[PDB]
């Protein structure tokens, strides 16, 4: 279902300092969520709602294509049943993300807060203007 | 969802406000406890079913941004409208194709 997404615990997983079991250990990993429904957000600290992005996707994969409408097209559960257990395709997968990085690397400097985009920060800030209650 | 909407609200003829929104939720948790069991739920979500719903089309907006009702009824109890084959011997034997 939706779910609520509480204040506590953000920091310590947001943040680049170490953090404790009580072992303390520094963490560093890239961090995505995805649902199908809407989360709660009950804040306005500019300490929070800043090392947030928020964005919604526009296409939908159902059997029976629609015309004249390009946000929805075939699905192929195919890509899920099968199609990770190739190795030829993790391989082709691995090389595009380490193109990418590289990419990234020679442009930006390593730093992702200096790329580009438009429709992000825009649809973000939306989102932020609700979960305001 | 829907059968609650096909038993509490029948399409009024005039006379009816909008009833706010908050009413369809309210309505429908009494009635899920009333009819199939208990159990809490989340009014927010449950509002994005309603234009998934048949309301769809009778879901109108608001001048204060919010989403209103139309053509509707609160209805409550007995209220009335108020206007293929089988082989020879062996199934095992798969048949043709068709089967
Ligand atoms: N580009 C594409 N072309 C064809 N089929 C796709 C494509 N992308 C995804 N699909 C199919 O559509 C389905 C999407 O379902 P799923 O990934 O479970 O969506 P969600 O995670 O939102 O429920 C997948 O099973 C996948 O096989």
């Amino acid at each position: 279902k939706s779910e609520v997404l509480n204040t506590s615990r953000l920091k310590e997983m947001v943040n680049p300092g170490d953090v404790t079991a009580q072992e303390s250990f520094q963490m560093t990993a890239t961090m995505v969520a995805a649902s199908n429904y809407n989360f709660i957000i009950d804040t306005t600290d500019h300490g929070t709602w800043r090392r947030l992005r928020h964005y919604r996707s526009k296409v939908k994969f159902c059997h029976n294509p629609d015309p004249s409408n390009p946000y929805e097209k075939k699905e192929d559960p195919r890509f899920i049943h099968e199609y990770i257990m190739d190795p030829d395709c993790q391989n082709a997968f691995f090389s595009i993300l380490v193109y990418f990085w590289e990419k990234l690397q020679k442009e930006y400097n390593g730093q992702i807060k200096k790329v580009f985009c438009p429709t992000i920060e825009s649809e973000t800030e939306a989102y932020r203007k609700s979960q305001d209650t | 969802l829907h059968r609650f909407i096909t038993e509490r609200v029948v399409e009024s003829p005039s006379a009816e406000t909008v009833y706010n929104l908050s009413e369809v939720v309210t309505a429908y948790a009494e009635w899920y406890n009333t009819n199939i069991n208990v159990k809490r739920h989340i009014a927010l979500e449950l509002s994005q079913e309603l234009e998934n719903s048949v309301l769809e089309k009778y879901l109108q907006w608001s001048p204060n941004k919010t989403r209103i009702l139309k053509g509707c009824r609160i209805l409550h109890k007995f209220e009335t409208l108020q206007p293929i084959c089988e082989p020879k011997n062996k199934w095992w034997e798969w048949s043709p194709n068709p089967s």
